[PDB]
DNA sequence: GCGCGCCGCAGACTGTCT
DNA sequence: AGACAGTCTGCGGCGCGA
């Protein structure tokens, strides 16, 4: 118990076993490559009474966790599976909003269906706005045509609201609904919006398909171009791509997909809306019997090769989203944006000023001499061939004279003469005049032009950026040669001595990095040249993401759809709309089954100099409620120390990896990442990755490029010298880290997680498919862990947090991270609660992986935030000249205890 | 750093050659130049452009110089000679003289108290719409404690009368667009910035400042005004103050953004002027071709023919027709090589030379030179009047 | 007297009743002028500016502070509003308690800061730096619109006028012509824009060093007052400011080198104001200003019929003449609407030249009303040749 | 790992000049 | 009337987001 620093369990038992032969291992192995010497101070002790177990046995505690709920999960899927549609229907009339289309014709309208179980897509008008239309909801029932008002043509300009399909019936049961894409069809499902929690789920088709047969990046793009480099192929027949138009054809088979060839509908306006309605609804109403068809073959295979219920329910928590946004969300969209637009105005604005001063150049060749305006054209052309008195005409008759003297000796009648006098460069990077687009000075000058790294001096000792013979890059680095200074573009033609470009870099905004240091600079004018070359670095962020943080459409809810807590609350608007987002986010977006998105989910920590970095940031919560979430202490790194665990002997002091990073700490010691390889090596922040490198599996070589990208290192440098970490840490098994039984689970058939079961993707079989290819099947083990993990908490908060009266139910998981909306008054209790499921979970994976107990060190959380808004840290700004002004901040709190003696029930 | 040698060698600062950034700061210097003069005047019209006659219900009001009635004490640390320091201790040789500051009027210090005083009649104009603006732009005294002194500033002030529940927004809207016309003209925009600020009785506001060398200095200030100064000139009844927000009426939160034009010149003339990275050590003053005082330089040719003199007067006086300020440079005596003229000119801040020479009356082709390029253009005579109008119309633009 | 209470109404003229007396207002004593009036103002300078500085090669700015800091005033001599500090005006002190001095020693008659009354002082102390930037080139002016604090006759009040002064240094031998170019030129300029020229004139003066004069009058209905004086004064206030040394004095004339007479044009922009209001009114109530001196050029409307759409071409028009530099009143935005020969002659009384009538027509073909403040006639017009009717007009009456 | 933008660049035509 | 100025246009590459 004291040994490591363990706690006593109130649950969790059958740990009888003392771990005999297996603690002197783990004593022998931290003397060896470790101090010992730890001092081991004892963690405070927690009491708390928790609920009891359900087979008296964690496995059969977390068991039935998923059956309890999600029974009427498992009932409407059956009924979904074992009923037969009508076969078509052809009629479609336009009706009004829902129309029950049976086996018969006749339309018969019904106002909501009413059915447990529907099948459902949405493709939406894209040129009218986000608008649901042409949604039709299949079921055993009636096909359910909803029209969405397309036949009407009036309607309302903006803040929508009572729009989208309706699906949910009023109380005076669950109604289970499938889709391709179900978060697409679920922004416009109708009370999914709504404040309060909801009782109905939602199943996706590609979380299934990417759940078995799914594709990681290379196998990917492999079978879309088909549609070791050399393997037996059994992963191209056996697996589709996740977008449509080929999961139809692999399981279903018969046609690939029908589609419209004219692709009119993303291009839509308020003209051509009736034109070819009717062939419209076939292609969708086909493409739903498609998802249907591929749906109910999938069914059992999803069932039986992930067999623990706690994957299917963690699908259906984890496809449910609820991201409420203030009324203000709508002023980050502009006050953002529009700083965007005044940034690309300022910048241009500091490009023609080097463009401008670069003319006063040339006055008896001032260039030549210059290292980066001295290959420039710079030529010269001209060419042309056909009172006292009043004392005011006389000017006015000469100069009219003069006018119309033009007309001989007119060069040409359209003026080919282009600003002649002005050099070759400059004559180019100007509008016309001629034209209506004229501008006054260098204007249509980008960033991206060749002549924009030659205007302002990047001096990386005479940077050119020119395109012919560069492949992104060129010889940069140092030594020995063209003429004697290090001198990049004086004789290119010969020899790239001294290479720095070769190929394989990212070459995709790779220098928004080695901006700081690195050389890399914007020369010594000051004013203009370094004032530009840092306003990129402010919108690179904005550049690639205004579209995606745009068109998030949002339904601000009435005044009807605040429930009781919202209204009447010592701090409430009505002018202040709470309307939330519903996340566009796949429930399965790879190999893994974690949830991706472009927009949502990224990795954004509100960083200065940049523009809209503060997107994780709003996300108020409504007035009476509260956002309680917690960052998972140390999500990958612990799962792969206890997978170390029982297999170089228990007691979780396996190798050195499994020692630290639950008993070091980050101020002090080493907790592997930087604390270690700050030592080992140079990098600080490029640490973290260098160490998820060799801990997600990538090898040798990807470590060597990438600490070839940050460092002078030659590459005879880079094989002898400091790639001393993967030879320490890793010695030959196919030190101090353990790779075999990660080797053997990557190499294991059927049985695939540890700690549930659930089986890899058929294309990354190692029975049917020869993976020869490795470097993926480990990233998919620590990932889908990490799935697991997501998946194990979501399941839990069911009866520590069902049958004890607190709300929620809004998983708002990240990355490694698990947000919940629940109430302000039981707020400290819900995230109780939360730290509860992280005791439960975390002595579950102990569970599996050998023998039962569980440190206390890992047991809680370090801090659980109770914020009102959505931020990594509750302490943190942006780059808006205050967080606290504008919108409300709270400040939030850590709260790394647990709270008190208070009872578990709410018994108020 | 003394770039203000210019100012003085080229008429933009003011005839005394003593001058400091204290006294240009305070404004105690002795004046502008009549470039100077010009350059206030374009900065005028822009402001009036941006602010006045475009945005809706702003309308022009002027302010007197003198406050005529009775009043406070005021701001002053010495208080008169009455009180605060007499001559010898307390003799009197012998009333109508030395009444104090009971009977004494008040130059203003601000142009906020007389567009409050025709507030009402300024709404009695309009229809009583309760989103509404008075905007002045005038010399406003300050006495500076330099020991006193008068420190004369131009002051362009806009009230913006507002409903309070949108005051908060409208204040945010007059930060940003104020601050926009502070970005625009502006060779490094990033020297002006912005800060947020709190009254002592809990108002909020925010002040607009620009990065002068020596360090950053205020230019302008918005201040949010809930009822004090509106309710307390008027305090006989609430019924007259209230104006139509929809459809209710309400007495209207007061916003007033004061910026200083002679301080915001100083800025521009800082900010065009710009010794290092190439040896192209070119003293000019990049101003931006709506705020330079000089658009034009029109000159004669080296060639001796007499004749192009009136071919000079008739341009002059076509550009001079259509608002375009030209320097009359033909009228010029023994100029001595065009390479200093040009620097002249660069100094004076002219976007374009104009060369007429002997080869202009035939082929009707005149040399053109740009202030940011030092290029030549031998341009018809013809279509430069639009070509300048076409110049500074979209340079105003973009 | 009826044009003051239509002045008023139509806020030419601010201030409530104090203004009603002709006194207060030929004076500086008025509390301010309206917004069309403040406009009217900012016009009749910028037309000043125009004339003299913009047409004339040789007439620069300059720039005279509204106070002299008076660090070596005369005693008793030019004592007028000297006090200032910007916190006190004890105006004409007849009676003095001198129990050290006027009020003290170093704050009443030493170091006062007096107030301007003339802006003839600052272009005389500008005088050296503008003949270098004349290259010492001998008749050239120095011009400037300014306030001038003037005190008004038991207190005593300010006077706040707005006053022109152009400054011409000449040399002596052309010095009476110079004078007479001003004296033809001035007062074309003041019969520019009258509807009755007649009523300006211009009267010839003595003076006991200046020897000529000329002094520009208005006949107002109750009579002539002065809107404009000239004076050809010698050296004796330039020699007088620059004791010593001449050599910075003496300018360069043709072939040689002489002292500068000087040349003082002041005129009066408030009495100008009021000339030209009182010659704009002559049946109907109507203000016909000059083209280029009206405040307002066009009045634009709403209409009648739907208000949205109406509203949203009214802004575009407004947006298309504001762009194009043509002052506009918003006649729209205003529900009022009453009926016909109410909204027509009050925009006469706002001196505007022409009002627009936007209804369901341009909806239909983009036709428009035009009535005309110079005649009662309508006119249809497409939106698109408003703006050259526009800008074809104003010119037209600036090109007699 | 591809499509689609966004620049270079090298024809090949286009248009005008004498 | 061909000799000889210049404006689209159809390729290759580079990056880079769905």
């Amino acid at each position: 118990m004291l040994s490591r620093g363990l706690h006593e369990q109130i649950f969790g038992q059958g740990g009888e076993m003392p771990g005999e032969a297996a603690v002197r291992r783990s004593v022998e192995h931290l003397q060896k490559h470790g101090l010992w010497g730890q001092p081991a101070v004892p963690l405070p002790d927690v009491e708390l009474r928790l609920p009891p177990l359900y087979g008296d046995n964690l496995d059969q505690h977390f068991r039935l966790l998923a059956q309890k709920q999600s029974l009427p999960y498992l009932e409407a899927a059956n009924l979904l599976l074992q009923a037969q549609l009508p076969p078509k229907p052809p009629a479609w009339a336009w009706a009004e909003g829902w129309t029950r289309y049976g086996p018969e014709g006749e339309a018969v309208p019904v106002a909501i269906p009413e059915e447990r179980a529907l099948v459902f897509d949405v493709e939406v008008c894209l040129a009218e706005g986000t608008c649901p239309t042409l949604a039709v909801a299949i079921s055993p029932s009636a096909w359910y045509s909803w029209c969405s008002q397309r036949l009407v043509e009036e309607r309302y300009s903006w803040t929508s609201q009572l729009s989208p399909a309706d699906l949910i019936p009023l109380e005076v049961q669950e109604q289970l609904v499938v889709g391709h894409n179900v978060s697409f069809d679920r922004a416009h499902i109708r009370e999914q919006y709504l404040i309060q929690g909801s009782r109905m789920r939602f199943l996706d088709t590609m979380s299934m398909h990417m759940a078995i047969s799914g594709l990681s990046s290379f196998q990917r793009s492999l079978w879309i171009a088909a549609k070791p480099a050399i393997s037996s192929w059994d992963w191209l027949d056996i697996s589709s791509v996740n977008s449509l138009a080929e999961v139809h054809r692999l399981y279903v088979g018969g046609p690939p997909l029908e589609k419209e060839p004219r692709e009119l509908f993303v291009k839509g306006t308020m003209k051509d809306i009736r034109e070819n309605f009717q062939d419209l609804m076939q292609y969708c109403a086909q493409d739903v019997w498609a998802t249907h068809e591929v749906f109910q073959q999938q069914l059992p295979l999803f069932l039986e090769r992930c067999p623990h219920p706690v994957t299917l329910a963690g699908m259906l928590e984890m496809g449910v989203s609820y991201l409420p946004v203030n009324q203000n969300w709508e002023r980050y969209l502009a006050e953002a944006q529009g700083t965007y637009e005044e940034l690309q105005r300022e910048m241009k604005k500091s490009l023609m000023d080097l463009a401008n001063d670069a003319c006063q150049l040339l006055s008896g060749e001032r260039y030549k001499e210059d290292p980066w305006l001295w290959d420039l054209e710079w030529d010269l052309q001209e060419f042309k061939q056909k009172s006292e008195e009043e004392e005011f005409q006389q000017d006015v008759m000469a100069r009219a004279c003069l006018q119309k003297l033009k007309g001989t000796t007119e060069l040409l009648p359209k003026r080919p003469q282009h600003l002649p006098g002005h050099p070759g460069w400059y004559r180019k990077l100007c509008p016309r005049l001629d034209d209506p687009a004229w501008t006054p000075g260098p204007s249509l000058l980008s960033l991206q032009m060749r002549v924009t790294p030659k205007l302002m001096a990047l001096t990386w000792d005479g940077f050119p950026l020119h395109y012919s013979e560069r492949h992104g890059w060129g010889y940069l680095v140092p030594g020995r040669n063209d003429v004697d200074i290090p001198g990049c573009w004086f004789f290119k033609l010969p020899h790239k001595d001294g290479n720095s470009c070769n190929v394989g870099s990212p070459f995709a905004k790779d220098f928004l990095p080695k901006m700081e240091d690195g050389t890399l600079q914007a020369g010594p004018g000051g004013a203009s040249g370094p004032r530009a070359l840092e306003i990129n670095k402010m919108i690179s962020f904005w550049r690639n993401a205004h579209k995606r943080i745009s068109s998030q459409m949002v339904v601000w809810l009435p005044r009807s759809a605040l429930p009781r807590a919202v209204i009447r609350h010592p701090d409430y608007d009505e002018e202040g709309l709470y309307g939330a987002i519903l996340p566009q986010v796949v429930t399965a977006g790879t190999i893994t089954r974690r949830a991706v998105e472009p927009t949502w989910l990224t990795a954004s920590n509100a960083r200065p100099d940049r523009v809209g970095s503060e997107l994780k940031a709003m996300v108020q919560a409504p007035p009476g409620y509260t956002l309680v979430g917690a960052d998972v202490d140390s999500q990958e790194l612990w799962i792969a120390a206890v997978l170390g665990d029982a297999h170089f002997a228990g007691m979780h002091g396996c190798t050195a990896f499994g020692w630290m990073t639950l008993q070091g700490r980050k101020s002090r010691g080493t907790d592997l990442h930087s604390k270690t390889a700050t030592t080992v090596g140079i990098s600080r922040e490029h640490a973290k990755i260098f160490n998820y490198g060799r801990i997600y599996g990538a090898g040798q070589p990807f470590a060597e490029r990438l600490l070839m990208q940050f460092n002078h290192r030659l590459t005879q440098q880079e094989a002898a010298e400091k790639a001393q970490q993967m030879y320490a840490a890793t010695k030959g098994l196919r030190e101090s880290e353990m790779f075999n039984k990660l080797e053997s689970i990557a190499t294991s058939d059927i049985p695939r997680t540890p700690v549930l079961g659930c089986c890899i993707s058929r294309a990354l079989e190692p029975s049917a498919v020869q993976e020869e290819f490795m470097t993926s099947r480990v990233n998919w083990v620590v990932q889908s862990s990490a799935v697991d993990y997501l998946h194990l908490m979501l399941v839990a908060m069911k009866w520590l947090f069902e049958e004890f009266a607190i709300d929620g139910r809004f998983c708002i998981s990240i990355h490694d991270e698990v947000r919940y909306l629940v109430r302000e008054e039981d707020r400290y209790r819900a995230a109780l609660a939360l730290q509860i499921t992280n005791l439960l979970t975390r002595c579950m994976f102990a569970y599996k992986l050998g023998l039962n107990d569980l440190p206390q060190s890992v047991a809680f959380f370090s801090a659980v935030d109770i914020d009102r808004c959505l931020r990594k840290e509750v302490t943190m700004d942006c780059k808006t000249p205050s967080n606290p002004t504008g919108m409300e901040r709270r400040y939030g709190i850590p709260q790394g205890e647990a709270l008190d003696i208070y009872q578990i029930i709410e018994l108020t | 750093a003394l770039l203000e040698i210019c100012q003085r060698r080229h008429f933009l600062s003011g005839s005394k050659q003593q001058l400091s950034r204290d006294s240009l700061l305070s404004g105690c210097h002795p004046g502008f130049g009549p470039l100077g003069v010009e350059l206030r005047k374009n900065l005028a019209a822009e402001w009036w452009t941006s602010v006045v006659v475009f945005r809706e219900q702003v309308f022009p009001v002027d302010a007197l110089h003198h406050k005529p009635g009775p009043l406070l004490p005021g701001d002053s640390a010495f208080r008169l000679v009455s009180a605060e320091t007499l001559r010898e201790i307390l003799q009197d040789k012998e009333a109508f003289l030395e009444n104090v500051l009971k009977t004494s009027g008040k130059l203003r210090e601000n142009l906020l108290h007389g567009a409050l005083e025709h507030y009402v009649n300024c709404l009695d104009l309009v229809n009583k719409r309760l989103p509404y603006g008075l905007a002045q732009i005038g010399v406003c005294f300050h006495p500076v404690f330099d020991t006193k002194s008068i420190g004369e500033k131009t002051e362009a002030s806009l009230v913006w009368f507002t409903p309070p529940r949108t005051s908060n927004q409208w204040l945010d809207f007059w930060l940003r667009h104020r601050l926009q016309w502070w970005r625009k003209f502006a060779m490094s925009p990033s020297n002006f910035s912005s800060s947020d600020c709190q009254d002592e009785e809990g108002r909020k506001g925010n002040k607009l400042y620009y990065n002068f060398p020596w360090g950053k200095e205020l230019i302008e200030t918005l201040w949010n005004l809930g009822d004090h100064e509106l309710l307390h000139m008027y305090p006989g009844n609430v019924s007259k103050l209230h104006g139509r927000d929809g459809r209710k009426n309400v007495v209207p939160c007061v916003l007033s953004v004061n910026g200083d034009l002679d301080r915001g010149m100083l800025a521009y003339l800082y900010d065009s002027f710009q010794t290092r990275k190439k040896n192209l050590h070119r003293k000019v003053l990049k101003l931006h071709p709506c705020l330079a005082p000089i658009k034009v330089a029109l000159d004669v040719g080296r060639g001796p023919t007499l004749e192009l003199r009136q071919v000079c007067q008739g341009l002059f006086n076509e550009l001079l027709e259509n608002g375009i300020s030209v320097w009359p440079g033909y009228l010029e005596t023994m100029q001595s090589s065009l390479e200093q003229l040009y620097s002249k000119y660069d100094e004076m801040s002219i976007l374009f030379t104009v060369l007429v020479t002997e080869t202009t009356l035939e082929n009707g082709l005149i040399h053109l030179r740009s202030r940011d390029t030092t290029m030549k253009e031998m341009m018809h005579i013809s279509k430069l009047k639009d070509f300048l109008i076409k110049y500074i119309s979209s340079a105003k633009n973009v």
